[PDB]
Order: C-alpha cells, then structure tokens, then sequence
C-alpha cells in the first residue's frame, strides 16, 4: 500500500484550468477588445484554489499550457478561404510596459518571453520557474500593505507574477472569428508547509477570503440508528 | 535523461516551574507542553541575510499578563493577534517602534481554573496567518476591529452584520473553514475536569526570515469553548480566563527613528 | 535525418501527462529555500491528525456549536443508545465534512483502520461507564446493547480516564472501499450504549457533553484521485 | 523508422527558446578575434562604475547642468536639510536615469548594497561638517536631524577629506525588491543634514556645490529580465 | 546570488523583431510590389538598438527566425479554395545580383542561400555567422567614408550585411492575399567591448545618431523631503 | 550533443616627473595616473598582419602643447578630436600624410591651476568613437564644425540651430546620452580644491589593428565643467586650461606619396 | 513511442542545408574511378595560374 | 582620516590627533565581584553616536554645560532602558566638534567634571 | 577643530539610579574668545556628539521615574 497518490506532487501535479481568455478579430464590443489581458492569479477557479489553500506556504514550479480554439462569428454569410490563424501570448513581467492597443510596438518585444502558435498543431506549453521575492508563495497573508495598517488586507500584495496578453498575429480575416484560449496550470517540484483546514464555504471574489455563513455539515433526522 | 539546462524544464519527481527572566508560572503538574510544529524557537542562522541583529535576552523574554476575560454561559470565544497584543508591553514594544524588522517565538500560557463541581471545555489554538473574512462582503474592514492594542476580540454565536468588521461566526472560525478542523494547528484542549491550563510554545512561522511587526499579524491565538461552562447556581459564577504570553529569542534589525507611520 | 514514425497518441494534450517543456525565463536565479516549520510531504500525514466530529447534526444544530456536543445525562433504564452513525467516511453526513472526510472526498478509494477518540467534558465528580461498540456490516445494524455487545466493543469508564480510543479495524471483503459508498462495500456501524448510568452527587448540572474525534491510523491509504464534489462555481471569480 | 510521439509544445516559437538551427552560409571562415581593451562579460560590472546623480532636478534645472549641483552655503540655524530622496532605484525620478537605474530598468528585481559618493566642489579655504543619514523604511521619513540621527549615518567633514562614502546596506524583509516600487517593499530614505555650518574666510563666494555619485557594491544582483519602459516608437525607423 | 541574468549572453540572447516586411499577391499598389526587399540593419527597432548600443564593439553570432502570417485582401467576395501558399526568402550577399522584378531568374539561384516555407508548419529559422571584414561589429563609427572627410558620417559604411528578399512561390491566387513576415533576430556567442552610456533621447532615423534635446531626468517639486 | 559542423549552428553558452623624449611635465605630486581600460599602449604583435612597420620612437613620442582655453563663468565645455588635433604637430603629422595606415596610444595631460580662494570642478574624459549627432536634423554637417586642425571646439549651454554643425547641448554631451553617465569612459576629475591637473594614458581602441588617421577620429577628449568657476571679484580672473598630449608607441604602414586626397 | 517536440526550422527547405536523403537507385554499382591528369581540389589553385590582362581596353 | 565606528554610526574628521581616555581607564563592563539579578546589556542598539542640539559661539559667549546621563534622556533606546530599570551604569565617549576657517581664532576648553 | 574624550564610569558605587544623580558634567568654556574679521563668516556652531559605552542595567520594574 504505497501512498503514491497521497504525496504532494501527485496531488498538485495535474493540469487544471485557471483562466479562460476571450478575444475576437473584429472589435464588435469593448469586451473582446481585439486582444485580452490577464493578471496571473490562481484564485479564479475553485478546484485549483482548494488544492492550493490547504497549505499556508507553497514553493511550486509551474508549467503553462494553452488550448486555443476558434469559432466563427454569427453573420449572414460564412463562405471564405483564409490562411490559418496565428496566436501570440506575451508574458509581461511586473512593472514592464503594456500594449495600449492593437498595432502597438510592444508586441514586437526584445526581452519579454513570447510564444507563437498556428491553429492545428499541438497545444503550446511553456514553463515558468519560482517567481517570488521571498522564500515561499504565501497563500494567506494576515496583514496590510502599508505600514500604518491601511490600503489592502489580504494575499493580493504578495501575488505579483505579471500579465498574459493574447492577440491574433494575422492582421485581418474576411469574416470575424472569436478565439477562446484556456490557460492550464500544472504545478511541479512542489514543497508545502503548514497545513490549513479545508475550505467549507464557497468563494465569493478573487482578492480576499470573504465568505457567507454555512453550517458545518448537512443534517440528519436523529442522533441514533434504529433497526433490528 | 534531461533535455534542458533549467530546473523549471524538468519533469515531475514521481509542581513544575517555568522561569523566564524574573518571572515564573504555576500551576503545572508536569502535564503537557506543546512545542509548535516540532520546532523550538531559536535565533536566526547566518544563512539568512539581511547589520548586527539586536537580542535583548533577559529584559524582553518574560511573562506578560494580559487582561482577563469572563467565561459566561453564552460565550462564543475570543481571539488575540500577535505581535499586536504585546504592543504596549514593557521593553518588547519599545524595540518594535525603533526597529524596521523583527522576529520572535512565543510561549502562550492560557490559564483558567474552576472547582470540581464545574464543567466545560476550551480549545486553545494558535492559527498562523489567520486571514479573516469580511462580515459585510464587498466592503473592507478596519484594522481596529481585527485587533486592538492587547484587547480581547470576541466571537459571536450568529452571523454579524457589521459593515467594517470581521465575520465573527464562531462555527466558521472567522476564516471560512469548519471550526472542528482547527486541530491541525498547534493546540491544547483545556478540560475543566482534568487540565485547568494550557501551554503552547510557538516558533517563528513565516515565509521570510524577518518581518516588520506592525503590518503583518504573524499568528493569532483563538480560545474557543466547545463544551459550554455549566455550573450549579449556588456555586461560584465568575470564572476568568487569563492569557500569559512570553516572547522567545526576539531579534530585530533596521534601527531608525521610532515608528510606525 | 533519422527516419521516424508517428504513433497514435501524438499531438494531444493528456491533462495528466509528464513531459518536459522549454522554459520561458531561462537561467533564472531562484531565491534560496530556508527552514519553515511544518513541511508536509504527504496528504496522509494530515489525515493522521484528529478532528472533532459533528455527531449532533440535527437541524437546527448545524448552524451553531451544538452539533459537536453529544448530550449525556442520568437514566432510569440502563442500556440505551447515545449516538450511532453509518461508517461511510466521505459519504455519511456526520464525518464527511471532517478533516478525514474532506481529504477522502478527493479520491475514490480508501483502505485502512480508523480511530475514534471520545472525550467526556463533564463534571469532575461525575462518573459512569459507556459501551462503545462496532459491528461489522453483515445483517444488519444492531438494535440493542445485548445485540451490540456481540461484536467489537470497548467499555469506557469516565471515572478512570477522560479519553477513550476505539480503533475501528479493517474487516472487509475487498482491498479497497469506495468513498461514495454503495451496497457492495458497506463498512459497518458505530454505536454507543449506556453501560450503567451517569451517577453524580448533588449540586451538579444534569446534562453533560461528549466530543468525538476521528483520525486515520498508519495503515490508511487512498487511490484514484478525482475532483471533489463539494465546491461548484459557474463563472470565474472576479 | 523510430516511432515518435509529439508532446505539447511542438511546432511553436517561444521567443526565449534555446534550439539549434541549420546554418545559411556553411564552412564560413570567420576573421580572427584580437585584443580590444575593455571587454565586458557582465552587466553588473557596468553598474559598479560611479555616475553623478541629478539631485537638483527641480524644473527648470533639468535642461541644464544645474541639476547635478547641490547648493550649500553658510547658515544661521544649524541642523537643516540639504537634500533628500526616496531610495527607489529605477523608479524614483532622481537616480532612475543614472547608470545604475538605466541598467536596473531592464529588470524587475534588485538586491544589493548601494554606495553613495559625495564630493564637495567648494573653495579650498572653506570647511564644515555634514551628517549624511540613511533611515530604514519603517515609519516614516524623518523630519529633523535629531530624528535622522537614530539610524545609519556618517559625519563627513569637508576640511579633512573632499570625498565621503556612505555604503547603504541591504536591510530588507525579502530577498529582492521590485524596480517599479510599491508599498510592499520600500527601501528607505537618504537625507543630508548640516552638522555645524559652512565657515569661510572673507573674499570667498557664498555658494558652493556638492555632487553625488551612485554605484553598486559587490553584492548587487538582478533578476527577471524585461523590456525597458523608456523608449517608445510607433513605426520602423527609416 | 549567481549573476546569471546579468551576463551578456543572457542579456542579448533573446529573439526580438527587427523588421516587418509586407508583400501581397496582386500589385494593387507600388508599395507591396508583389515582393519586398530589406537591407539588413538593427537600427529600425528601438528595443534591440538600445541593447546593442550599450557597447561600442560587438562580435555576436546570429539566428534569424521569420513569422509569416497571411490575410485576405478586402473584396466583395471571398469564397475560394486555394492550395497552401509557399514563401521564399533569398539572402542576397553584398554586391550580388538583385531581382529586378517578379518572374525574374534571380530567384532560381545557384549560390544564394534561400529557404522555402509552406503555411501551417513551424516558423523557419536559419543561422548566419559573424559577417564582417574586420574583427568586431562597430556600433559607432566616428569618421567618414572618403579619405577627404566627406560623403557619409556615421556607422552606415561599416554596416554591410546584404539583403533579404521576400516573395510568394505560388504564381497566382484566385483572390489577393497580403503576407506579413516579421523578422526576428536572436544574438548568440556574444562578446562585447567598451561599454557606452545608455541612450537618453529617443531615436529619429536609422542611419545616424541624430537626436532632439531632452532633460536628463523628469523633475520633482523640491530638493528635500518633509514629513514626520 | 551538437548536431552540426558549423559554430553558427550551436546553442547558447548558458614632485613626480614624467619624461618622454626631450620633454617633461610638472606639477604631479604622485597623485593619480589613469591607464585606459587597464591596458598600457604597446606596439602591435605579429598576429595582426598586415610590410615593415615604421616606429619613430624618440622623434615623435613627445609632449605637444595645444592652444590654451579660457575658463569663464559661463563656459559649457570643450572637446578635441584625436588624431586630428595633433595634425600639424612636428614629425607626428608628417608621418601621417606619407603613410596609409597608423596606430597610436596617448597620454593626455590637462592642466588648469588656481589659488586657494577659487572653486569649480572639471571632468576630463576620453570618449572613444564619439559619434556626434546633428544640430539641425535631416541635414548632415561638415567636418570642420566637428574638429578643426588642433582648434578647441566648444560646447553650449542651450540647443544649437546650426544647419551644418553638431548638436552642442552640453547636458546631452553632443551624443544622445546623459552627460552624468560619462564616467564609464576613462576619466579623471579635476577639483580646484585638491587636484589642479589630470593625466590619462589611453591605449589604442579600435575594431581593427591599424587605421587611416584622417577619416576616422579614434577618440575625443571632452573637458566639461560640472561645478562652475566662481571666485571673488578681487581675485584673478583669467584661469586658463592647457592640454598637453603625447603619442605613445606610434606605428605606420603603407608608404606612398603625401596625402590626403 | 519516443516523445519528440518540433523546434522552429522544421519542414523547410534551406537551399544550403546538409541533410541525408533516401536513395532512388539502391545498391547501385558505380564504375571505378581511374587516373585522369589535372585533378582540381580547390578553386584557389586555378587563381594561382597566370592570365594576361586586357590593359589596352579602349574601344574599339 | 581616522574613523571611529559605534554601531551604525561614524565620526569625521579625525586626523589621528588625540583621544583622551578618562583617568587612564577604558569603560568596560562590571565584574562579578560587585553584586548586586541578570544585568541587561543592549550592546549594538544603544552604544551609538547621538547628536545634541548645536550651540552658537558668539563673541560674548561665556560657556555652556550639559549634565549626563540627563542630556541623553530622550535619546533613542538609551532612555527607554533608563525608565524601565532601577539601577544603571555607563561609560561615554563625548565628541565635541567646532570648525572654522584659517582666518578665525579662539580657544575652547572641553572638560568632563565628575560630581 | 574637535575634541574626543572617552570617560569611564566614575562613582563610589558599582551601579546607580540614573535620574537622581548626575554622574558627571561636560563643560565647554572658551578661554580665548572667538574673534574674526567682520567680512568673514559669523555663525560658528558647536556640536556635541555623545555615545554610551558598555551600558548595564538592573532592577526591571514598571516605567519610572516618580
């Protein structure tokens, strides 16, 4: 009975979705934006969050895979012949310059790690090492950002990993096409510390530990069993 | 066989007296002393750096006594946040204002006695990084409602409706968990049948070697009754609980003018 | 070059795959690891730790602290039941939301001996004996102390010791039992019975409290990792 | 041939990848390398070199040479401030455009001791003492010499030596600080105070100049290479 | 604290865009030309230029990757079925013959290194060694081309690496399609000499060091800080 | 494991007297002599080739004195371009016209003295390959406005508007950088409080072993005051700065008729 | 099989590439090489040989 | 020229001129023969150079005096340890500094009078 | 231009309460008065920089000093 599936690296070492980015080819709405950004966080999906927040301190190494799938926008005609779409994901480090719009020259970088992908190939994956200014990743920070105990209470000040910027490399399509990129995180080389109680109440936001009140366990009829 | 040169690119790895300075505590019948996560609080090594770390050994590592709290029948529980409850405590708090960073361990000694004709059970637990949620959601709370200067913040039996306070429902521990699962944190049960006290020695638990001891509560001490205090009405009524904390191997750095703005 | 041949299973994304990948930030200097107390190397070392069981979960007791308090009191006819729950860790709504059950719910198999620790939070002058039995599944659940003395039991006197330990053994017909239990692999029944009574002197309150704790022994093991059926979200948390 | 299987991450272009490629001009004879003085093997050996800090950057002084000149003069009440700037290398608009800050702005992390060299460009018959303090972040910035003497300071007499060195140590709660600074990792405050006065004989001009130089010590280090947030172009330079 | 990201080879060794070539299938305008040329220079993008011009003398080896993406021209109809487009990049050495037009026989070379690429595959990369008649690449040349100190002042005389010629191998498409090839340079084996001050003023052209006047640092209110 | 045979296809590697000929300088109080980028100017080795290199040792390596310049209050700075400022200098410049290629090191000795009642600070720096920008953009400048025959070209405090000159804004150094970052180039600060002179020995810095010394200024010597010269009005006013350069280990090749067309 | 990963630069035709290729006529018996005078191993050995220069190239 | 470092503090200028040590005795810690619990010695956080308020030297200046350990009363962590403790014991290193030009004149007497 | 005196602990007892007994005083007395030319600088300041050396304490109680 080797406890192989109960180790930390078998528990956390599995790909799980963390963000679903949506971007189009035509800026029909402000929301698609023709490109999309995402500050890196692991508090937006409940299933990876409850795995992460059983421990106060983590030291996980990371692997990031994207599953980009495209689909045509609903118009009156759809007959066209287009070359295959090329996607670009540019990891912007914290504090670096961001693209202000499409057709900017921040996408033609010189130090930002970027990746390209044509539709039909294997899903592109990249690895990101331990990105911290300390000795662990703090899943819970019980304090404030300012020295006068004001501003921001929570783990948000210590979660500073950067941005992911998604765009289409192709300039134009003859009919607009919406792309959906699903970011998948796979922890590796994971070292954990200070085990925490598992979360009972379902989450409410992404930047705090706020909750609504719940009972500890769903109820039963009596306290005793009765049958022959 | 590894293909790359970076380790991000690899694959997975598949009776008894306790004296501290000029202070002593009693009564301990050689019962139980819980030490942390198996770690005794020691001084920092030379591998973690960084000038000269200041260690006022005898004049700081001593037993400070807080204000006592009343254990009634309808008491949900209380909590203190350290190193904020030892803020105005002797020369421990004078060294906090004049220094940038700090580091300390503890030995929390909670004491609550009663007769042979009383009953009730306390849970004295030490939760590190007890990030509390909001009572009113989408509205951040003030720091004075989390922890005052050495003042015992108490829980509640029902949900709160405070706009700028923490959520003080005691069966959810103020955090978002079940309160029955709080035994993984270092703790000791006070049973009025057989214990009358609890002593936990806590080491320094953080992700950094040192930390500014104003804008980060390193851990909290929750005292939650699980079995409520019932006694005969002709017995004694006032049953007080007293918290006696002492720092252990306190270090500081970054000597400047007195804080903490 | 070297003549290759693509086997089936290429250009796919198995989400539980173990493959290397090019790094995004090469030659990156990682800050050194240090000593932090309480390093966990395995999820079973969490399930070793005790946690008090909400046995009194009869609504509306689950929204307060009273769900953890089992009420005992002096009796007029000896041999009656205090509590009793089906031994379905991860599925029975008594100890599914405990520290053992919430770890078990991330899996689909379990195998090992469980340990129940009880603690009498009564007056120091109060005494009495309890029979804490465990009956293997069979047929069926016992309905009396004379019936639930023929299996595995301990007789806990609260005058001698305040804590008892009932080590529930692994008596099964398989190697593993499912978490989401069914009729194939039942695990039995835990009950508690008044052996004699609760005998107090005067000026003592007539109602007391037993807490019950659950943990896992050294032979506990899990298998077949899955998603937990507790948290349900619809959109991304903003 | 050899049965292969494409893992995810194939047929992509990671811009920080390290892969071989077929040459365009094979068997090419490269002209030999020779001795050229001043070979740089590392960007930190540039940040070792001092560079004078534009401390007097109060417009319109930044369009002339006067931004590098800190004016000192005899006083009527001792203990007053000469200059003072937040220690944000790469972010504070005093020494961000220096030789240390322009190298730091290509990164997102920094860690090391900084060294400030001051130089009194006054008359040879003029004397006086200065208190050059450094207060760790804490709370808050000091507001007097009696307040900014309780930290790290040096007392520089310009009669004895014309140059002083204030080695700002690395007193932080992390391993690294960000270049684009925030409230999480402040680095402190540099100030300068009149210790006594400037005492000159007659026939000497009443206004003098101190220059301030910044460099990096041997424990300086950087991390997390990125793009610099200074140059912005729109189209290709023709 | 190993200074690994502060070495020259970690600093310069990252792909960065240096030119964005545009060419079409139909010569709608003189500019597309149905093909396009580019003399090799690294002074057209600011981000690689400021990395290069911190040193007076470089000896970098080179790797050149292209990201060619195509997109249909805006017409009234788009329904077609075309075979995949094949692109050709022919590196012309300095002094060699150039193609005067499309359908020329200079594209069917005998010594010029060329590469072919069908859309949908991996981006094509090639390596170019140290291409110089001297012992270093001069980022700054303080002198003139002629012996009488006339003609050309600057680094342009010592920057002589050749041309890149982009074209479509397919003869005709049933509807015109514009291709955008983004050249990416990745230095390697880099040896630097004589470190220069980092550039303050933003660039203005590509063949000189001309600039407009700027202040040394953006200004602040006072020279002293004042708070308790 | 390498797959290819060409190294383009690999992966990344992840009081005191100084006598030269019949000339000596004074005063030097054994203060400071800066030598280049750590390299002393020597003759060329045999590995760099290419007939017989001509080395007129004693008749050329000597201290030539240029024209003196006035240091006023509103002086922005000056610059000279070598080997163009030693053009009409003795037998150094006669060997430049008769030869195709040349190679030389230097020892620039800038000297500027004042009393004890003066103040001001100079920066004597040696910038190699100081490619200057245009004053009027998109309009190339003449070579006479860059460097005349040994004539001190001066900076300006504001921007220029010359159509065919360099951009002489002194806080941008005429190049496109900040003038405060000029300390990476080999230099020495003249402080009128304690220095009164500056001596830098410069080696040959180029990307080729030899070079034609007419169409390429190998380096420039900028003298920029950072603290301006202030004195009492009853003191002395004329404070001159003098530049004394000597070649070191000068070599030549390619003997033909006298240039330089 | 063996998990591979396509790097950029695959499925292209660099015209100065050096790659092996399957033969069209396998096991082919080549006729033997013999002694022929004047084997040239290098183009510089041709440039060693003198050739008379048309110096008087003034039309016609 | 000569630097004297105490904690995170240094003084200048000293041209290796003269340092007077007491009545020939350097201030050390107390021995075990004099008693009396545990003596508290905050070495680095207290033994540092505190700077007082400056005083104006005019023509008609008679002189000044300070009384120690009363002039270091509100001085950092030296004065916080004085209030919390009954007894104390300390030595000193007083560094009085007053500069002028070559065209000035005047003589000061810096003396340390016990009791 | 300066003066530096290192003073030991001088008392008749090993320790002493540092509120009700001034252990020593520092007198700064000019013997030759400061004369300068009227066109010179006028403000000549004197600064006192004291550091404790090997400070010891005993008798830890509540904060004094009544």
């Amino acid at each position: 009975h080797t406890r192989s599936e109960s180790s930390i690296e078998n528990f956390m070492g599995r790909a799980a979705c963390v963000y679903i980015a949506q971007y189009a080819t035509e800026k029909v709405n402000d929301e698609l934006d023709r490109y999309t950004n995402w500050e890196i966080t692991t508090r937006q999906v409940a299933q990876l969050r409850r795995k992460l927040e059983m421990f106060t301190y983590m030291r996980f190494d990371l692997e990031i895979t994207f599953v980009i799938t495209s689909s045509q926008r609903t118009s009156t005609t759809y007959a066209s012949d287009s070359p295959p779409l090329t996607h670009q994901v540019m990891y912007v480090p914290p504090g670096g310059p961001i693209p202000k719009s499409y057709e900017d020259f921040a996408w033609q970088t010189s130090t930002n790690p970027s990746v390209f992908w044509t539709e039909g190939n294997a899903p592109p994956r990249m690895s990101i090492p331990f990105m911290s200014v300390g000795n662990a990743y703090c899943n819970f920070y019980d304090g404030w950002s300012h020295f006068s105990q004001s501003g921001v209470y929570g783990y948000t000040t210590l979660n500073n990993m950067g941005h992911l910027y998604f765009r289409h490399v192709n300039k134009s399509t003859a009919y607009p096409v919406n792309s959906v990129a699903r970011v998948y995180f796979k922890p590796k080389h994971v070292k954990a510390w200070v085990p925490r109680a598992p979360r009972l109440c379902p989450y409410l936001k992404a930047r705090n530990v706020n909750f609504n009140v719940q009972g500890v366990t769903e109820s039963r009829n009596k306290i005793t069993l009765d049958r022959s | 066989i590894n293909y790359y040169k970076d380790s991000a690119s690899n694959s997975l790895n598949r009776v008894r007296s306790i004296t501290l300075g000029n202070s002593t505590i009693t009564t301990q019948e050689c019962a139980n002393v819980v030490v942390g996560y198996g770690v005794w609080p020691t001084y920092l090594s030379d591998h973690e750096a960084t000038d000269q770390p200041t260690q006022p050994d005898v004049a700081t590592c001593r037993f400070y006594t807080l204000e006592s709290v009343k254990w009634e029948s309808s008491s949900a529980g209380w909590w203190w946040k350290f190193p904020e409850a030892l803020s105005d405590m002797g020369l421990f708090g004078q060294n906090m204002q004049y220094h940038y960073l700090g580091r300390t361990g503890y030995t929390i000694h909670v004491q609550c006695n009663a007769s042979k004709f009383h009953q009730g059970c306390l849970l004295v637990v030490c939760v590190p990084e007890a990030e509390m949620g909001a009572a009113t959601t989408d509205h951040a709370f003030n720091h004075t409602k989390l922890s005052n200067i050495g003042q015992a913040m108490e829980f509640s039996a029902k949900k709160s409706t405070d706009q700028t306070g923490p959520q003080t429902a005691v069966h959810n521990a103020g955090m978002g968990v079940a309160v029955g699962n709080l035994t993984i944190f270092p703790h000791q049960w006070i049973n009025l049948r057989t214990n009358n006290s609890a002593t936990i020695v806590m080491p320094y638990i953080n992700s950094v070697p040192m930390d500014n001891m104003y804008r980060h509560y390193n851990f909290t001490l929750m005292v939650i009754p699980f079995a409520k205090l019932e006694h005969s009405p002709q017995a004694s009524t006032y049953v007080p609980i007293t918290v006696t904390v002492a720092p252990m191997c306190a270090e500081y750095n970054g000597l400047r003018l007195a804080g903490h703005q | 070059g070297l003549p290759t041949m693509n086997t089936p299973g290429s250009t796919q994304f198995l989400t539980s795959d173990d493959f290397q990948s090019p790094s995004a930030m090469p030659q990156f200097d990682v800050t050194p690891e240090i000593q932090i107390p309480g390093q966990v190397r395995n999820l079973m070392e969490i399930a070793e730790v005790d946690s008090v069981v909400p046995v009194n979960n009869t609504e509306g007791h689950v929204n307060s602290m009273e769900a953890y308090r089992i009420p005992v009191r002096p009796q007029t006819s000896s041999g009656e039941q205090v509590f009793g729950f089906q031994l379905q860790p991860g599925h029975d709504s008594v100890l599914k939301h405990t520290l053992l059950g919430e770890i078990l719910n991330y899996y689909a198999n379990w195998s090992g001996s469980m340990k129940l620790t009880f603690m009498y939070c009564g007056a120091a002058m109060a005494t009495g004996k309890f029979l804490i039995a465990y009956s293997p599944p069979g047929a069926g659940v016992p309905g009396s102390r004379r019936d639930a003395m023929l299996g595995t039991h301990v007789i806990w006197d609260v005058g001698l010791q305040s804590s008892c330990v009932l080590c529930v053994p692994w008596i099964s017909q398989t190697n593993y039992r499912y978490v989401t239990s069914d009729a194939y692999t039942d695990a039995g029944y835990i009950t508690c019975w008044y052996q004699t009574s609760i005998v107090t002197p005067p000026d003592i309150p007539t109602t007391s409290t037993i807490l019950c704790f659950v943990s896992a022994c050294n032979d506990f093991s899990v298998r077949l990792l899955r998603d937990t059926p507790f948290i349900t979200q619809q959109a991304l948390f903003q």
